[PDB]
């Protein structure tokens, strides 16, 4: 992975050894990225994929993979919504408790830390 | 087990019993009880109110054919026995999921109106206006519904579980209490149609809740095996929680004369339904009565006396104050 200020680039190479113990890189592929910030990447020889993890301009989590120019998206889970709509018929307490204790809704460690 | 202080024979099984909590202008206390297919209205006079009565004077005033098993009875505040303009009004819920409003002059004019719209069994109902114009009902359809006397639905609150008990606030206008089977007690404002507040029980199922008329900050209920008391606005948590019955509590009712006395009933059980009368200052019941199979629990308006319906009998316990 080559980080540049305008655009990122991936390059995949094969290592070649000639009869004279001379090593060279053979060039397999080159893949451009958007203005997203790269956190990590790996690649598999079983599937021939590059797996890559980024943040966008709003700091949301972006994951994509590509067989080594289109990146396949991973549907990452959004964060919970900023505002909770409460009906005129709902007790505010019940609505907020249901949201907070909902499966995958929140992590104990955060609530225990706020208390 | 204390014997009942007084016992009155009835024609059939008593499924519900309610004293008139209002002043009817008569010397006797009005009592309603629901059978398999009828509602009886009676006058009760006790030796403790009039020294000319030996024990209990029980007089049937009127019998209404209902045709269905009555599950709850609510008195209208307009109920008067005054000779100038006698008016009997009460509401009933039955196994057919309908409310019936009965009106009578204690003479020949006997009218009833049927109200439909609950999709599940009605568990409880009350008059929810000082003027006696509005009825609140709760049931297994997970609704609390408000009705005029015309049978039009004025309001509907969606509950999170079956509504098990409903009570009008004794002093504060527009405040309805609704007890839900999952342990939540909600308060609704009938002017704003909004939930104001909730309480949560530590045990489930919550089966009955009542307001203390003498101290409107106190709520009592039965949930699981235990009786539970809250004092508002101090906490959403119970102030007291103690065992009421060895196997499932069913009804809770506050005494109308004493803010520290209440009665509980066990569930229609193999060990004959126990009535337990509690005093908050005591860790144990002050009185334990046995009724062979009994449903309904009500307190006399003035006397420290409670009634439970049973197999073809009403059982009365006087509590020494």
């Amino acid at each position: 992975y080559l980080h540049t200020p305008k655009q990122g680039q991936f390059c995949v190479f094969q290592l070649m050894c000639a009869e004279s113990n001379r090593y060279s890189l053979d060039h397999i592929s080159s893949i451009f990225t958007n203005q997203e910030t790269l956190i990590d990447f790996t690649f598999t020889l079983t599937s021939m994929d590059i797996w890559a993890l980024w943040l966008d301009d709003d700091n949301q989590t972006v994951v994509k993979h590509i067989n080594f120019g289109q990146w396949n998206p991973v549907f990452v889970n959004p964060l919970p919504e900023d505002d909770l709509a409460i009906s005129d018929e709902q007790e505010p307490q019940e609505a907020y408790l249901e949201c907070l204790f909902a499966p995958g809704r929140f992590t104990i460690a955060a609530v225990q830390k706020a208390i | 087990a204390s014997n009942a202080t007084y016992t009155v024979d009835c024609e059939d099984y008593v499924h519900v019993v309610e004293f008139n909590p209002f002043d009817s202008g008569e010397a006797g206390s009005l009592l309603a009880y629901g059978g398999i297919s009828y509602v009886v209205i009676a006058s009760c006079r006790f030796q403790e109110e009039d020294s000319t009565v030996e024990g209990i004077e029980f007089k049937t005033l009127k019998t209404f054919h209902h045709g269905e098993r009555v599950v709850a009875i609510a008195w209208s505040p307009e109920t008067r026995c005054d000779a100038l303009l006698p008016l009997l009004r009460f509401a009933t819920a039955a196994g057919d999921k309908k409310i019936r409003i009965f009106t009578s002059d204690f003479q020949d004019k006997n009218e009833y109106k049927v109200i439909e719209g609950h999709s599940g069994y009605i568990n409880d109902l009350v008059f929810c206006s000082p003027e006696g114009t509005d009825i609140a009902s709760v049931g297994d359809d997970h609704t609390c519904r408000i009705w005029d006397l015309d049978g039009k639905q004025i309001a509907m609150f969606i509950l999170r579980s079956p509504g098990m008990s409903v009570a009008w606030h004794p002093e504060g206008a527009f405040k309805l209490m609704v007890a839900e089977k999952t342990g939540t007690i909600r308060f609704y404002d009938l002017t704003t149609h909004q939930a104001i507040l909730s309480l949560e029980s530590v045990q489930v199922p919550l089966m009955s809740a009542d307001w203390c008329v003498r101290n409107t900050l106190r709520i009592g209920a039965v949930a699981g095996n235990d009786w539970i008391i809250w004092e508002m606005p101090r906490s959403s948590y119970p102030q007291d929680n103690k065992p009421a019955h060895a196997d499932r509590a069913r009804m809770f009712r506050w005494s109308k004369c004493n803010e520290n006395v209440f009665a509980t009933t066990g569930y229609p059980g193999k060990m004959k339904s126990q009535i337990a009368i509690h005093h908050l200052a005591h860790p144990q019941p002050i009185l334990i009565g046995t009724a062979p199979v009994g449903s309904g629990l009500s307190w006399h308006r003035r006397l420290p006396l409670c009634v439970v319906g049973g197999y073809r009998k009403l059982f009365f316990w006087l509590t020494e104050m």
